[PDB]
RNA sequence: GUAACCGCUGAAAGCAUCUAAGCGGGAACCCCUCCCCUAAAAGAGGCGGUCAGGCGCCGGGGCCUUCCCCUAGAAGAG
RNA sequence: UUUGCUACAUCGAUGUCGGCUCUUCCCACCCUGGAGGUGCAGCUGCCUCCAAGGGUAGGGCUGCCCGCCCGUUAAAGGGGAGCGUGAGCUGGGUUUAGACCGUCGCGAGACAGGUCGGACUCUAAGGGUAGGGAGUGCGGACCGCUUGAGGGGAAGGAACCCC
RNA sequence: CAGCCUGGGGCCUCGUGAACGCCCUGAGCCGGUGCACAGUCCGGCAUCUCCCUACACCGAGAGAAGACCCCGUGGAGCUUCA
RNA sequence: AAGUCCCGGCUAAGUGCCAACGAAAAGGCGUCUCCAGCCUUAGACAGCGGGAAGGUGGGCCCAGCAGCAGCCAUCCUCUAAG
């Protein structure tokens, strides 16, 4: 097929004031607010209406819809923290040696593992809060990339367990996340 | 058939020819490491060596905390006197030229030493006001502040020469100001060893080696003698084939001069630096040296270069750990080089 | 066996069909090196060995029992000029092993002649049965 | 006579230079860092650093030797492996000057662009010049 | 396996039942999804858990 | 900076989807830090100083060889 | 990579097996690195994928190659480069002339069956290569010090032990 | 698993004083083409000139109408139941 | 030596930019166009909760197999549903 003219819109929730210039877009919420760039959406014409988004593209490919509505989703993703908190659940299940998990400034620290002395770390995207309160980690912030990503930098460093060994469950891993708060 | 074998003679230093200056000179520097405006190396002389009886300073020794062996050098300190500043800085073309230089031996210097050298200025146009201020004026601009001195050789008879050699050292520190004005006070003065080093330090080496001469194969390379029957057969101390094709006759064995070379050294810790002669002097005076008269460096393992041959130090490159001060020691040898 | 991880070797001594003395009771009298446990060498280097060294020699001269046979034993004497970490230089007027047991221990029960103290931290079993200690 | 590279296809900007060459008029080129390669980031070093023998670098630029990685040298190579062969092609290449940037005593003349080598005129997946001198080992 | 996802049907919060992997290129894919990431060779076999009792 | 790959945000195709764009890690892998020869690098660099004084001339100033040796070596060089 | 055919090139010669030394390459990875699956409790396993940077021995029998085996090691990978390399070598195999032995022949003798000895040439015109030196230009003579485009690298690699 | 020293060569200097390879002087290297392995051809990479010494890797180096295989209604020799 | 010539469309690998010459079977919904067939506004697929069922877990041998231990049938309580 060929999308002829294909549009969508986006209504702004109150209690929100949102920019744009430049291709490049930024979204003010009580939560938070954070400057996301779409200079990459070539095909695609973007309208910021006054009281919602106007996106708007003629004959797109197969490629290019799915950009569309994948830009879409981020935008609403963009809204959706700024008003609602997004907080992912990391839950932490040991068998033999309890673990232990401190803050370091932007950086995380896991230790007492499996029975390595070793320091195990991963990075923290700026902007963005990780606490622990027991046998759960709590990562917070308005950016839903943000924490991901932090919060897969921790996965991957606890997976170290999976060598030469069937996999002992031991570790952290990802419990659930966003509360609607 | 074609069994394994580590490709022999050593490809990493192609070509392999005699340096242009006797004395070398760094090409990079180790960071300052977040301190305070200082040099980061010195001159000396290889006078001679011994061994030396010590505990071990090393925390994760095998040998800790007890008196073992080792063959120590002697580097005689003789003062060096500076003679200028350099100013380098990202000229046009963005390079690191020299911008300007700033000599002073006017003020104070009436030395014909240097003259000996270097038919250098006259009291005419000792008017470096315009060249220094045209530091301040290119301050902040400024990457790089080396430093120029001389060594002071006819304070050491043991070296039969009195036209003396002028060398650099770049100078690491604190804030650019603060390095420009701690350079400019070391001018026209003498300066000891131990106002650039202290005992227990590392330091790096860089100097030309014991030349040797043209050499054969078989010691340049250290390439094999051929088994048995070429003791008696057509020649032995050669390499069989030279190359499989004339694809390349390549980096290969090949006759040449061996020695006399720049070359490097790493991970070189200093033990004392002592101001008694007689604490240090072996019998009967030095083996082809003398008796030394100044202050010396007391450094253990090998240092490469023959004996007389100036050498040039410098902060470690890559050390291998961070030594505390004052490996204290137990024994000095000074029965004879000879017998 | 429990030391070697220290300063487990020193300057070259001998090599593969090299012949040493049996120092004991066991009744092997005469052996040959004819062979190095552990090491690896590179083309044409002879492989090594000194004291406190796993070694593989085989009976030359002794009781018939043992004749032409196969046992384990340490390197225990050695002419060699070398230099102790407190820098002094040992010497045995001949080269003499000590045959062991494949587990560990000697399989012969008497001890003849100095040793070098390094073999006894090597192989303690030999330091128990050993008389005397340089 | 001064051309200005930014935001231009090298290759496609090399062209004009070589007519110019061939005419016979001194030439220069500022901000060269500014040009740009289509491709992606794998391809575009992987079709460049295919070349390499060795790593280091130690003089100011003014060798021109077997293998370029200084933001300068890249152009050269791309601009003189596309003149004449014939002892003219030497000569010629004699008079093409590389800059980074903007040398002072230039600023104050004209500069012209070539159409054809505008960015717009690709689909997109382009790389600075600068940028390849970043992994290419221009510490520059 | 160590591997977890943000929110799906990941093992380890007291379960076992694993991804799945392509008999081809040797990685692992989706649970539900009909072909390889890599190969798309569709002939992919679930990552055995355990033997958790007996027959 | 990368291989294989492991991730995340995610549509296509509402869900799902590590991938499509988008984003992160990820090797004895490629490069920069190390050392070695480099102003015959043709863009062929920069900086310090001297080359005087006097009436082409006087004059001297520089350099080399010669001289004595060796840190060095086939001479050369240094 | 061998081995079968092809006779396009070489018969006024491109001197033939192996081995020695020495250089380099390639990856269909032997080990070392990374990742994974497993009928993976852990070790030991088995297998896939990426990865050629480095390493990949020492002996006995056999001239070899091949092959059998010894004792360690991470294993003791396989191939190319005119089955790499004789104006660098050994001549052990093999291509002559002397003989013996076995089969065949009345005979001259033949054997692809075995065994003893049997000559291994060259002062590098030119290039490559490795050093060391003079000059011109870069720019009047100089003295001195420096900037630091590219060039090469393995400048490290491996194992064992302590906890 | 190599090392040191000595004599004569080899180094240099005075005197004497040749021969070999020569379509050439124009030959650097790498892919390619072609008699299926170039110095000239094609495409790149470079490549300042002069001199001395060491190396024989190449110059499909030189030495010799290949000692092998076959042809010529070519020789010689030997033998016999031609 | 002359076109950075035009229209339309496709390719993300430097695939390719090759007449005489240089990659098979298979796998790919990876992508780009085109034939069938079947459901779709009498509400399509997907998606989200419930009813999602009962004599009966019928059951045969079977401790029990209480669809899914080895063969297999099978009616209404029923209706916008089993």
């Amino acid at each position: 097929l060929k999308a002829a003219y294909i549009r969508e819109e986006i209504q702004i929730p109150d209690k929100v004031k949102v920019s744009l210039e430049n291709n490049v877009l930024k979204v003010k919420g009580p939560k938070g607010e954070v400057i996301k760039d779409f200079s990459y959406a070539k095909g695609i014409r973007i309208q910021l209406n006054e009281g919602k988004i106007i996106l708007e593209t003629t004959f797109a490919d197969r490629r290019k819809k799915a950009l569309l509505y994948s830009i879409i989703a981020h935008i609403k993703n963009m809204i959706t923290g700024t008003i609602n908190g997004y907080r992912y659940y990391l839950k932490v299940i040991s068998t033999h040696f309890p673990i232990s998990v401190k803050v370091s400034g932007d950086e995380v620290q896991v230790s007492n593992l499996i029975g390595e002395k070793n320091i195990r770390r991963a990075k923290i995207l700026p902007g963005v809060k990780v606490t622990v309160k027991g046998e759960d980690i709590v990562v917070e912030g308005s950016d839903i990339y943000n924490v991901a990503q932090t919060a897969a930098n921790i996965e991957s460093s606890t997976k170290i367990v999976g060598y030469d060994r069937r996999i002992f469950s031991d570790g952290i891993y990802i419990y659930k996340k966003e509360v609607i708060g | 058939r074609k069994l394994s074998s580590p490709r022999r003679g050593s490809a990493g230093l192609r070509p392999r020819k005699r340096a242009d200056e006797i004395l070398p000179t760094p090409k990079n520097w180790p960071l300052v490491n977040l301190k305070e405006p200082k040099l980061l190396g010195f001159i000396g002389y290889k006078a001679g060596m011994t061994h030396v009886y010590m505990i071990d300073d090393k925390p994760t020794s095998p040998n800790y905390g007890k008196e073992v062996y080792t063959p120590v050098t002697i580097v005689e300190s003789p003062p060096i006197l500076g003679l200028a500043l350099r100013a380098y800085h990202i000229d046009s073309k963005g390079e690191l030229s020299v911008l300007v230089d700033y000599w002073a031996n006017f003020e104070e210097g009436s030395l014909k030493y240097l003259k000996r050298k270097i038919t250098s200025l006259k009291v005419d146009s000792s008017k470096m006001k315009e060249k220094l201020d045209l530091i301040q004026k290119n301050l902040n601009n400024i990457t790089y502040m080396r430093l120029l001195v001389s060594t002071q050789p006819w304070l050491v008879p043991s070296l039969g020469k009195k036209r003396p050699e002028i060398v650099e050292i770049q100078i690491g520190g604190g804030s650019i100001q603060d390095q420009l004005n701690y350079g400019l006070s070391l001018l026209g003065k003498q300066i000891p060893v131990r106002d650039v080093f202290r005992e227990g330090q590392l330091t790096d080496i860089i100097g030309v080696t014991k030349g040797k001469g043209f050499q054969g194969v078989i010691k340049r390379y250290s390439v094999v003698e051929f088994p048995r029957w070429h003791k008696h057969r057509k020649g032995s101390r050669k390499i069989g084939a030279r190359g499989p094709s004339i694809s390349t006759p390549s980096y290969v064995p090949q006759p040449g001069q061996l020695g006399f070379h720049r070359r490097t050294e790493y991970n070189k810790r200093i033990i004392k630096i002592g101001d008694n002669v007689n604490e240090i002097n072996p019998a009967g005076g030095i083996v082809n040296y003398g008796l030394v008269k100044n202050t010396y460096l007391v450094i253990e393992g090998s240092v490469l270069g023959s004996r007389k041959r100036p050498l040039f130090l410098r902060y470690p490159i890559r050390p291998s750990w961070s030594p505390e001060s004052a490996p204290k020691i137990t024994y000095v040898n000074l029965a004879s080089q000879q017998g | 066996m429990n030391v070697l991880g220290s300063r487990k070797g020193f300057t070259p001594a001998l090599q593969h069909n090299s012949s040493v003395v049996v120092a004991d009771n066991s009744g092997a009298k005469e052996a040959v090196i004819i062979g190095i446990y552990g090491y690896r060498g590179v083309l044409r280097r002879v492989p090594f060995a000194n004291i406190a060294d796993l070694v593989m020699v085989s009976v030359r001269k002794g009781s018939p029992d043992v004749r032409k046979q196969k046992f384990k034993a340490v390197i225990v004497r050695q002419r060699m000029p070398f230099r102790r970490p407190d820098g002094t230089w040992i010497s045995f007027e001949d080269n003499a092993v000590v045959i062991i047991n494949p587990d560990g221990t000697p399989k012969g029960t008497e001890v003849r002649g100095p040793i070098a103290r390094e073999a006894a931290e090597r192989w303690p079993k030999i330091a128990s049965v050993a008389t005397m200690v340089i | 006579v001064i051309v200005d590279a930014t935001n231009q296809i090298l290759g496609r900007m090399s062209t004009h230079i070589a007519k110019l060459l061939k005419s016979g008029k001194k030439v220069y080129v500022v901000n060269a860092e500014k040009a740009i390669i289509s491709g992606p980031r794998s391809r575009v070093l992987e079709g460049y650093s295919l070349l390499f023998t060795v790593k280091t670098m130690q003089n100011p630029y003014r060798q021109g030797i077997r293998r370029p990685r200084n933001p300068i040298n890249i152009v050269k190579r791309t601009v003189r492996g596309m003149l004449p062969k014939n002892k003219l092609g030497k000569q010629i290449y004699r008079n093409l000057k590389a800059y980074i940037g903007i040398p002072k005593e230039l600023e104050g003349k004209s500069m012209i662009r070539f159409d054809d080598a505008d960015v717009s005129r690709l689909k997109g997946k382009y790389i600075t010049v600068a940028e390849l001198s970043r992994l290419l080992g221009g510490l520059k | 396996m160590p591997l977890t996802d943000p929110v799906k049907l990941q093992i380890v919060q007291q379960r076992v039942f694993l991804k799945k992997i392509c008999r081809d290129c040797g990685a692992l894919n989706s649970i539900r999804a009909t072909k390889c990431r890599r190969c798309h060779s569709s002939n992919l076999r679930a990552k055995k858990k355990e033997l958790p009792a007996k027959k």
